[PDB]
């Protein structure tokens, strides 16, 4: 005789509700400017063709990380037991990403990281060499 | 040429035969080469007898075995159901079908490679089907004890293991479900050395 | 505010930096109570007074 | 001096060496040098027989091994799985990397502030025992936690 | 209190969504801030109205920045 | 055009172009457009031919 | 006796160990059997869980919160509701010969194919679930929509909340 | 015996929202990076290559911030190979800042050459064990 | 701050839940989703046979459906009427027209705080069950009421 | 066409009509603000703003 | 007075008006203190105080 319905929790608070409701309209702004950049530019290639895969590459792991870049790839060299190794200088500007993920490829990984990069320092890795080596961006 | 029953250790060699249907009930030892170009519809081996024939296209066949033959078929056949209750191999070269229902019971060396929209298998014990290089839109695969089977699933792929089954997929499919009762397992074998393997997204990332 | 440290200052804004030959940072910026560091990838709070 | 905290929050240094202890005397292998901390655990007291299933009392050792695992201030741990020879080489490598994965991702589920989890399996090609007449068994077969104390 | 407990306690989604740091140009510079305005009308007093479809206005010019912010200095 | 891989046994192939016409392929073959194939793999979807390209399955 | 892990795909035997350990009277174990696998209690102890159950004419529909029965953004199914599914498989072992159809919905935030593979592979775990119980594959058919048909406004934060979801329709003849 | 969910789980429907949105700026913004990210292809890649010489590989400490002209005469002494150079010295010469304890003197060069950039080049030629620097125009 | 209504006048969900429930075991059928309910009552229990009049007997049933109906705040109401195959279907259409007419009217001219009613009716055209051996006595015969509670 | 800023206010108080009566009377209570067309070869209703000023 | 909402003022006019690309709507009027808005064809009085 008892009538309920589904979605039951744990109570809210009103300001986290009205992050939220910021945050929806954020996210819609957000994708609407993504989707139009998209369309009016379109690419060509893209980091894999710089990036491939080998063995030993194939480990996983998932990650938290918020700082400067050049402890995260050190550390992520130690793993694959690659040579590693840096090229330019970096500016006295520091370049901070931010990657929190799940059980990915090392692979994806540092693409995921040139793409955070962009504009400020690249990657590369030769595979039969067995080294990772990054370069900053040799302009100003 | 209708309907050929044969027993008794022979030899037939033919090619260039030209026919609509004719049915095959083979014993005894048939040793058989059809090189021409048949469709038919039924064939019949009854057990203990090697048979290759090159080249058969219809557009349909129904197949059931009942002893322990060696054949094996080339060209292309939209099969709907096969069955196999012995100690029987097959091999099929091209297969362009929609629905497909496997039955296994005994021992079976079954190897498929193809296009198909739908697969359903059963395998009951000792089963060895090697379905690698056949591409399904749909895979439905119910393994009992000490079953291994070898599947290719594209978009939409269902596993179910009993104990001590073994189940190696062999592309990502885009919807993966997989469930183990006693000692079962899905898995990958893959190579991990090539250049262009892809990993998985938020979609398909279900963890065993 | 002087102040030397090896970390990775974050959030009030420094107005100029420099850096020795062994990781060794020093800052100078504004008057703030707080700062705001990265360790390890972890970011970290910093309670300053004394002014 | 209620500012500060006196101690890192979650940590009763007697408590750890309990727990240690309990975990020795349950047959689990704690070791440690200086700031190198490995403990090892035989994978039949988790799995099925070459097989990534899982028992669900083994559930109640993960949440105690997540309670240890929370003490410590970290950086990077490391999960490798180890195994006997069973078909070939990619079946115990896949039955590894498959093993490294559920036990890293139930160990990301629970509150252990790491900020990197590497995982990987071999399969079987370091055992660490001549004696190899058991299948899964035989301690070849295990579970290594590898990290290190950080100040 | 409590909605410093509860910023504190959601804490990385939120510089999740809000990466500045993405915003930034080539050259360390933060990008300027616009303002939309869709289809005004203001009525100055009798016998004038004006009327316009979309307006736009620049807030804050452009200029470097030494480090990107956070949201720290907007919401606690 | 562009052809795609449909089913690989080891040795021979079977392929489908652009305007849906069917070919079947042994390890020596001649395809207008492409030339001959020298070799194929079974492992991988990967066809090496004369022209150089590599042929790959449909995404 | 039992496994959590969904009694390890067996047949669920759960009335023979209960006049079992009742005769540890038995008409009085057999009376709290046939209480126990009564549809009515069946229906009160699923009202007694999150999920709606409504039967109206002869179409019958069961309705599921994906966000309890889920891990978020996830096509892992959450196996803490583990009595609630095996439920969800006593009653509908009942009516062997109804077709099925099975679909998934979401809310309206984000991108609209994102929220079409989500719904969809929720859709296909479910209905891979059904099928390694029993189940002919031809008697099922599953679909994921996103946000095409709401029953509450996605603007506000509990219909936002009511509005994803899991639908199971199924017929009588 | 008993299995505990994940601790800090989005229970509550405002955190489900906010952690859904997050998901879907943070895959936007990706794909928004990597719409517009230029990349290099690895064939036409104008870096100077690995000299792979035998002599090539000796470990060297060195600290060096200011011309380039005396350091890479100094390194190819170091190497016993001869050096000369085509091109001519700017008004403003070419400055370079490199400090390291143990690399190759190889790619050590290699580096040279990706600070130099534009106005400066190098070849190495390894039958006549030679370096020459290449000035542009 | 008190002057202002705690309340939306003549509401409790105690009655609410309490009158519900009463037409559930009356027979008429209720049915709650979301925001969205229905309400559906047999034709039979309305009027005669095949006939768009309305007994004495229907008042008090009408008289408390809308008393519940008032309870809610709507903003869009619909009627549906449906029926069995007599002679024709624009017959049977016809009748269902006017049925869902006559009752929009009566429950519109009743004090209900509705802003738009819609009516119509088609009669054989939707059925729910494959059971046609009743007449006006078959379940299908049927009134159907939905809105949708507006915040 | 364009909404203007000005919003275009109706006051409807009507009980038992037709659809197509209703759609009639209200473009009549538009009159110089508004059109209405319905296309129902193609099941398609249709509203227009003016274009003045 | 200035006001944000995302409904409709009908009773003391107002000298400007702008609306959003969501359909939120502000405006520009003189000091009154109670307002009129057709919420959802239904008039509604809001009662604004503290002038």
């Amino acid at each position: 005789m008892k009538f309920k319905k589904p979605p039951i929790n744990n109570p809210s608070d009103d300001a986290t509700i009205k992050l939220a409701e910021a945050a929806v309209s954020v996210s819609d702004s957000m994708l609407e400017m993504a989707k139009v950049e998209k369309v009016i530019t379109p690419p060509s290639k893209d980091n894999t063709l710089t990036i491939p895969n080998a063995y030993n590459l194939q480990a996983r792991a998932s990650v938290d990380w918020s700082g400067p870049i050049e402890e995260l790839t050190a550390r992520i060299a130690k793993a694959a037991h690659f040579r590693f190794r840096v090229l330019g200088k970096s500016p006295s500007v520091p370049v901070l990403i931010s990657i929190s993920t799940k059980d990915e490829s090392l692979a994806e990984i540092l693409r995921d990281i040139d793409y955070q990069a962009g504009k400020k320092a690249s990657i590369h890795v030769y595979p039969n060499s067995q080294v990772v080596e990054l370069r900053y961006a040799k302009i100003y | 040429l209708n309907r050929f029953r044969y027993e008794g250790a022979g030899v037939v060699t033919g090619n260039n035969l030209r026919t609509s249907y004719l049915d095959l009930y083979l014993a005894n030892e048939g040793t058989t080469r059809l090189a021409g170009n048949i469709g038919l519809q039924k064939l019949e081996a009854v057990g203990n007898g090697v048979t290759q024939i090159n080249g058969v296209s219809s557009r349909n066949l129904q197949i059931v075995l009942k002893g322990d033959p060696k054949v094996l078929i080339s060209g292309f056949v939209n099969l709907r159901q096969l069955d196999m209750y012995g100690k029987g191999t097959l091999s099929l070269y091209w297969i362009k079908s929609d629905t497909l229902t496997i039955r296994a019971k005994k021992a079976a060396k079954i190897q498929l490679a193809g296009i198909v929209n739908r697969l359903d298998v059963e395998l009951w014990d000792f089963a060895q089907f090697k379905g690698k290089y056949l591409r399904a839109q749909r895979s439905f695969v119910k393994t009992h004890d000490k079953s291994v089977a070898e599947i290719s699933a594209v978009n939409h792929q269902s596993s179910l293991a009993t104990d001590a089954s073994d189940i190696y997929y062999y592309n990502l499919s885009k919807t993966r479900a997989d469930f183990m009762a006693f000692n079962g397992s899905v898995l990958d074998m893959r190579e991990w050395g090539q250049s262009d393997l892809k990993d998985f997204d938020r979609y398909n990332k279900q963890f065993p | 505010m002087y102040v030397r440290t090896n970390l990775t200052i974050l959030s009030p804004g420094w107005l100029a930096s420099m850096t020795s030959a062994d990781g060794t940072h020093a800052y100078e910026m504004q008057k703030s109570p707080v700062l705001l560091v990265s360790w390890h990838g972890k970011v970290m709070q910093l309670k300053v007074e004394g002014l | 001096v209620p500012k500060l905290p006196c101690r890192v929050d979650g940590a009763c240094d007697a408590t750890i060496i309990k727990m240690m202890t309990d975990l020795n005397k349950k047959g689990i292998k704690v070791a440690s040098v200086g700031q190198n901390y490995l403990i090892s655990i035989p994978a039949s007291a988790l799995f099925a027989d070459q097989s990534p299933r899982l028992n669900w009392a083994s559930y109640s050792l993960l949440n105690e091994i997540a309670a240890f695992l929370k003490q410590f201030r970290k950086i990077a741990i490391t999960v490798t799985s180890y195994s006997s020879k069973y078909v070939s080489v990619k079946r115990e490598r896949a039955l590894t990397l498959a093993r490294s994965r559920v036990v890293s991702e139930y160990l990301w589920s629970q509150g252990v502030d790491s900020r990197i989890i590497f995982t990987q399996g071999l399969g079987s090609d370091k055992p660490i025992t001549s004696y190899t007449l058991g299948g899964d068994r035989s301690p070849n077969a295990r579970v290594e936690i590898t990290f290190r104390r950080a100040v | 209190k409590i909605i410093d407990e509860q910023l504190n306690k959601q804490a990385r989604n939120l510089d999740a969504i809000y990466d500045f740091n993405s915003l930034v140009l080539e050259h360390n510079i933060l990008p300027p801030v616009l303002l939309e305005g869709r289809n005004t009308l203001n009525l100055a007093d009798a016998q004038s109205i004006r009327i316009s479809d979309r307006t736009y206005k620049v807030a804050k010019q452009a200029h470097f920045i030494t480090t990107p912010p956070t949201w720290r200095q907007y919401l606690w | 055009i562009i052809y795609y891989i449909q089913a690989v046994i080891p040795g021979r192939a079977w392929l489908i172009g652009s305007n849906g016409s069917t070919l079947t392929v042994r390890e020596g073959s001649k395809i207008p457009g492409y030339g001959m194939v020298k070799l194929i793999d079974s492992l991988q979807g990967r066809i090496l031919t004369s022209s150089g390209q590599v042929i790959k399955f449909s995404q | 006796c039992f496994h959590p892990p969904y009694n390890n795909f067996q047949p669920d035997r759960r009335a023979v160990k209960r006049v079992g350990v009742d005769t540890g009277g038995g008409t009085v174990g057999l009376v709290a059997s046939i209480y126990r696998d009564s549809k009515r209690k069946i229906i009160r102890d699923l009202q007694k869980q999150d999920i709606q159950y409504v039967e109206y004419g002869d179409t019958r529909t069961l309705i599921i919160p994906t966000d309890k029965y889920f891990m978020f953004s996830s096509p892992r199914l959450n196996e803490i509701c583990y009595p609630g599914l095996n439920n969800v498989i006593r009653l509908l072992n009942f009516y062997p010969q109804s077709t099925i159809y099975v679909a998934g919905f979401t809310d309206n935030v984000g991108s609209r194919s994102h929220k079409r593979k989500l719904s969809q592979a929720q859709a296909e775990t479910m209905m891979t679930f059904l099928w390694a119980n029993g189940i002919a594959a031809k008697r099922l058919k599953a679909e994921g929509y996103g946000d095409k048909n709401a029953i509450s406004d996605n603007a506000i934060i509990h219909g936002s909340a009511q509005n994803r979801r899991i639908e199971i329709q199924w017929f009588t003849s």
